[PDB]
RNA sequence: UUUAUCCGGUAAAGCGAAUGAUUAGAGGUCUUGGGGCCGAAACGAUCUCAACCUAUUCUCAAACUUUAAAUGGGUAAGAAG
RNA sequence: ACAGAAACCUCCCGUGGAGCAGAAGGGCAAAAGCUCGCUUGAUCUUGAUUUUCAGUACGAAUACAGACCGUGAAAGCGGGG
RNA sequence: GUCUACGGCCAUACCACCCUGAACGCGCCCGAUCUCGUCUGAUCUCGGAAGCUAAGCAGGGUCGGGCCUGGUUAGUACUUGGAUGGGAGACCGCCUGGGAAUACCGGGUGCUGUAGGCUU
RNA sequence: GUUUCCGUAGUGUAGUGGUUAUCACGUUCGCCUAACACGCGAAAGGUCCCCGGUUCGAAACCGGGCGGAAACACCA
């Protein structure tokens, strides 16, 4: 049996990545969060104040509180079935907008651009995406050479 | 034709060793005092040594930096007693020289019978002008690749100007 | 003494080196993984034989010793005293493990069985993956025959099964014996004792005024 | 010999400090808890008045904070005040005031406020703290950034400060710095700050010298000989400039055009110019000495 | 008397059996948790709200027969 | 299951990237030594062995790691938009 | 200078090899390393959350809010370490 | 072209050395009447402006170390699933997918954010 | 094997809390003795077992070991 400590297994975890032991570079506490905004969670060393903790290092959630310097954020956490939507207080600094919503978003103003716009026709659009298709009947061709050919190669022993 | 390579005296510095603390230490201070005009800054022990008698943290030497003319003024009233004349490996490898006396009093100095006689060491750092850009606290910096004063043009420093011989041989 | 090597022939635990962690090793029987003339040169010395394994297992320290031995004997004979360089490579460096002898005097009465079950430093034996070389030598072209055998009788100190195989490098380097004569004599190589300096089309102009010079 | 500290592992791991730093120039800590604005506000900015005394003139900004890289609203220099009626001693912790104050009423020009928060006109150098009005636009307000000044008592850039907030800033000062605070005592004086605003600093420096020895006046000040400027007029050209300056605090600019436009740096060597140099020599060497 | 000193063995299988349901998450999640100073503001700005409520009706009726005529001035 | 997007430090690798071990030679009065041998003695000659370190090379690490997978874990893929 | 592998001083190098009451582990530089001035944010008070989880206690922590204050030119920072 | 002030991302920026600075600044500099700070005006503060790019910085250079990419190693190592595959056993073979790292070769060497100069 | 205990002058043995080291004996030198004993005056002698750590500092405080000792090893 092991100990409980709310840092262990962090060892190599929260450790900051190389050379980059040092000032926090100012851009990540001024970007500004705000409630519904989705959010990564990524504890870091440096700073220990206002830490989040392993069984969430590297989870999403939503964003539902603003402090001064933290950000009260809903997380999803599974415990033996039941999965946990809660809510912690993590200092800016461990956090970072996820672009997992921002290829929808760039996708919604595509489509609602592409319905509006192709409206004035009444052409039907390919709004939806759709997954990759078979690759189609293409030809190929070689030209003035037939194509070259390959033998498996006898082993020898390399050493 | 050189424009403002002036090699010359940054500081003068007097330290007088002495592992003791008390007396034979406060007496000392009164010689810099004496000899230089501003009050010498006491030393202290880095850390325990027990076959010299010195404790951490306990009173050992008094030292002081003496600067501008009056560097000149003691530098020159120094060598004197080693009569213009020092050694090939005291012009050392940043371009800073040193000289040690034995004696106090022969700088021109009257000896108490209480107050023996602790001679000191005297060093000095040459400098240039622009030599404040590694001490200073804005843009800070380096000082060149020249504008470093080699040893070699710190002895013929000391050769023209105090033209010594600076006796070879060790 | 120490059971046979059977018990500890199969690597089934991690590496356990020699360290803070584990400590009281009596010291790895094995000493000298290099003999002959260590003094010798490149240049006169042409022939990387080679002995190499070709299972997953352990070797004690103590087979290295005598695998070396016997090749030191075979080689000396052949080539004489100064006509080789043998080299071992297989430092043994994880350290293997006895519980202590589940001792008992007599009939006995307890031995308390199974607590504290970890066991103690009782030697050293290497790691050895397939197609990885154990020992080396090196003589003249002249003499392969006498290489040969030096290790045929090294494999009998020496459990499982492992090829004897004639290398393509000058050597004891890494470069393609085809090949040498020519980047010596231009100097892409340059002698240094045993080894030999690759030197590249890299680095300032005057470390290379210096040869071509 | 010695070991060779800097081996390559030296620059494998050597991990760079973080470039304003090498310069030499920022806390950024300091800079960190100046800048970043609370996430009560998530757009809102924080301004801070940047004062760097450099050496021969003067520069104040106010500046907010962006993540592309901080916006600067209103810039007043000391190399401006010539225009105002002050010529030259443009270092000096007067002339930091009329720069101050220049900066708070150049800014102040926008957003409609040079007709409200003047600040203190006919200048004490006590508490002026300013107040905003109910019913109007309320006053402005800056964090005063220092950057790496040992800042003690009569120090030119919270003396600066002093110029902005008489100006019509709401920056947070306290006094117990403005050259005329007893450090074995605890007040003002006030009227040193009389003194230490107007330049009578400067003024009874040019009057203990001058009286002693000639030509130490002039080789210390010429400058202040040349240009028809002496003492007793002094306090007398920085009231037409508190006066002037605030009247007319606007920048004009001056339009720019002309430039032939020559390259009289130096370019980067191509690749092959490189390639060859190595080629050029080796061939160079070979040939000099297959010979002697 | 020795044993078993656990095991985490079917389980998958239970935890799992009946779901694992991702928290139903309404729309309208409750306030309880944010900054006081939130919320002893939003309640003032929530309380005085109909206070402004005949701007808001006019203001609305403005906007609706304005855009009564929009769409009557495309017809 | 895809497509975005984070998260991740295991296998492998490396150790001519840090730490830790470790072989070997070239190299070095680096230092210095302790023994020689030729030297009164002499960085004098020549040896020798210590230690260090300048280019190298052998081989390794669960309580190492520059790199660094496979398998894996969050989100997101809209009317509550 | 006395002063010697070690006192004292001064220059240069010095990514971190120190240091940061302790096991390690993570963290740290015009800092969180070192020196001094000023002090009580180790103070009073509701609530929310994390961690151990049944997601019960205790302990320990995180974010806020209300008082009253130290410090600092100030931004903040500070409810023990 | 370039600089200063404040900057973003933090080495393509570092380091080591070599070369050149027109103007403005940026610097070096000169002094201690005051403020202020020291053992020392060595650093900080302040008042300056008699010099020179000596250095920083800036601008450039090196078959330069380093960092950053590409290639190669290599479809190698390793691996998801797979089999009533082999093998006394270690281990090894295949099928279905995924697929690294060094040595060794190449190329590059900081991009720009606002405010303000100078080259009118 | 597991649990205890020591190690300090030539020997037997004290000692402290982290500044300092003893006694007795032994022995070297005088004296007394015709000469030995005894008696009386002077004297010199260990890394405080070997280590690494902490600390201003360790003989003494940790951790490891090495040498000498003691004590258990019960139901069948
Ligand atoms: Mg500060
Ligand atoms: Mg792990
Ligand atoms: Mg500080
Ligand atoms: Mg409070
Ligand atoms: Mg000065
Ligand atoms: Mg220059
Ligand atoms: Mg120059
Ligand atoms: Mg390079
Ligand atoms: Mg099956």
């Amino acid at each position: 049996t092991n100990t409980k400590g709310k840092r262990r297994g962090t060892r190599y975890m929260f450790s900051r990545p190389f050379r980059k032991h040092g000032v926090v570079p100012l851009a990540t506490y001024m970007r500004i969060y705000k409630k519904g905004d989705i959010v990564d969670i990524k504890g870091m060393g440096t700073v220990q104040k206002g830490m989040p903790h392993k069984c969430y290092h590297g989870k999403t959630g939503r964003v539902y509180n603003v402090t001064q310097h933290a950000v009260g954020i809903v997380v999803n956490k599974q415990v033996k079935g039941k999965i946990l939507a809660k809510r912690i207080n993590v200092r800016i600094e461990h956090i970072k907008h996820s672009k997992s919503r921002d290829s929808f978003l760039k996708r919604v103003k595509e489509n609602d651009q592409k319905k509006k716009e192709a409206k004035e026709k009444g052409t039907w659009v390919q709004l939806k995406r759709q997954p990759a298709p078979p690759r189609e009947a293409h030809f190929v061709r070689t030209n003035g050479k037939e194509p070259e050919l390959l033998e498996p190669i006898p082993y020898e022993f390399m050493a | 034709e050189n424009p403002m390579r002036e090699l010359r005296i940054r500081k003068l510095c007097l330290n007088i060793c002495v592992g003791e603390s008390g007396d034979r230490l406060t007496r000392a201070a009164k010689v810099l005092e004496q000899l230089t005009g501003q009050t010498p800054v006491f030393s202290k022990a880095r850390y325990t040594v027990r076959s010299f008698g010195i404790r951490r943290n306990e009173k050992i030497a008094v030292h002081c930096t003496v600067r501008g003319a009056k560097a000149e003024e003691i530098l020159e009233k120094g060598l004197k007693v080693r009569e213009y004349e020092l050694r090939k490996n005291n012009f050392s490898d940043t371009g800073n020289f040193g000289f040690g006396i034995q004696e106090h009093i022969d700088l021109g100095i009257k000896y108490d019978p209480s107050i023996g006689i602790y001679g000191l060491d005297f060093y000095v750092v040459l400098g240039r002008p622009g030599f404040s850009i590694a001490d200073k606290k804005r843009r800070t910096g380096c000082i060149g690749a020249k504008h470093r004063i080699s040893k070699e043009e710190a002895m013929r420093w000391f050769q023209q100007k105090h033209d010594g011989i600076i006796l070879p041989g060790n | 003494g120490r059971r046979p090597a059977r018990c500890y022939r199969y690597c089934k635990n991690k590496p356990y080196p020699k360290s803070r962690f584990c400590r009281g090793v009596p010291d790895a029987k094995i000493r000298i993984f290099d003999l002959g003339r260590k003094k010798a040169k490149v240049d006169e010395f042409p022939l990387g034989g080679h002995m190499v394994s070709d299972e997953y297992e352990q070797l004690s320290s103590e087979a290295l010793e005598a695998a070396r031995i016997c090749a030191n004997k075979y080689m000396v004979k052949s080539c004489g005293r100064d006509g080789f360089h043998m080299r071992v490579r297989l430092h043994p460096f994880h350290v293997i493990r006895i519980n202590k002898m589940l001792s008992c005097a007599g009939a006995d009465r307890l031995q308390t069985g199974m607590r504290g079950a970890f066991g103690k430093p009782q030697g050293t034996v290497a790691r050895v993956h397939i197609g990885q070389v154990i020992m080396s030598i090196r003589t003249k072209l002249q003499n392969e025959e006498h290489v040969i055998e030096a290790l045929r009788r090294a494999k009998f100190k020496f459990p499982g099964r492992q090829k004897i195989h004639i290398s393509k490098k000058w050597g004891f380097t890494k470069f393609n014996a085809d090949e040498f004569e020519n980047m010596v004599a231009k100097k892409c190589l340059i002698p240094d004792g045993c080894g030999v300096k690759y030197v590249p089309n890299h680095g300032p102009l005057d470390k290379w005024r210096v040869l071509h010079s | 010999f010695v070991k060779v500290v800097k081996n390559k592992a030296y620059f494998k791991r050597y991990q760079v400090k973080f470039r304003r730093r090498r310069e030499g120039k920022t806390d950024y800590y300091a800079r960190k808890r100046l800048v970043i604005q609370d996430k009560n506000k998530y757009n809102t900015p924080k301004y801070r008045m940047i004062v760097r005394v450099t050496n021969r003139d003067i520069i104040c900004q106010i500046a907010y904070a962006r993540i592309e890289g901080d916006m600067i609203v209103c810039a007043a220099y000391a190399h401006e005040l010539p225009k105002y009626g002050v010529k030259v001693g443009l270092t000096n912790y007067a002339a930091a005031y009329c720069t101050g104050l220049l900066l708070a009423r150049r800014l102040l020009n926008r957003f409609g406020m040079d007709k409200i928060y003047e600040g203190q006109v006919e200048v004490t150098g006590d508490e002026y703290n300013v107040e905003s009005i109910d019913g109007q636009p309320g006053a402005f307000t800056c964090y005063l950034d220092a950057g790496l000044a040992r800042t003690t008592t009569g120090n030119k850039v919270f003396g600066a400060l002093k110029g902005a907030v008489d100006g019509g800033l709401s920056i947070p000062h306290s006094t117990k710095r403005f050259p005329g605070y007893d450090s074995e005592s605890k007040e003002f004086n006030a009227e040193v700050h009389r003194k230490h605003i107007l330049g009578q600093n400067v003024a009874d420096y040019m009057r203990y010298l001058i009286e002693e020895d000639e030509d130490a006046y002039k080789k210390q000040f010429s400058q202040y000989i040349k240009n028809n400027v002496t003492p007793d007029m002094m306090e007398e050209m920085y009231k037409k400039a508190h006066a002037a300056i605030r009247e007319n605090p606007v920048y004009e600019k001056k339009p720019k055009k002309e430039v032939k436009k020559k390259r009289w740096n130096r370019p980067k060597m191509s690749l092959a110019q490189k390639k060859d140099r190595v080629a050029q020599k080796k061939a160079s060497f070979l040939r000099a000495q297959e010979r002697a | 008397a020795k044993s078993k000193n656990h095991t985490t063995h079917n389980q998958s299988r239970k935890w799992h059996r009946n779901g694992i349901k991702k928290p139903r998450s309404q729309r309208y999640e409750s306030l309880k948790g944010v900054d006081p100073k939130f919320l002893r503001n939003m309640r003032f700005a929530k309380k005085h709200n109909k206070k402004g409520l005949k701007k808001m009706q006019a203001n609305n009726a403005k906007a609706m027969s304005a855009r009564a005529e929009a769409i009557k001035a495309l017809v």
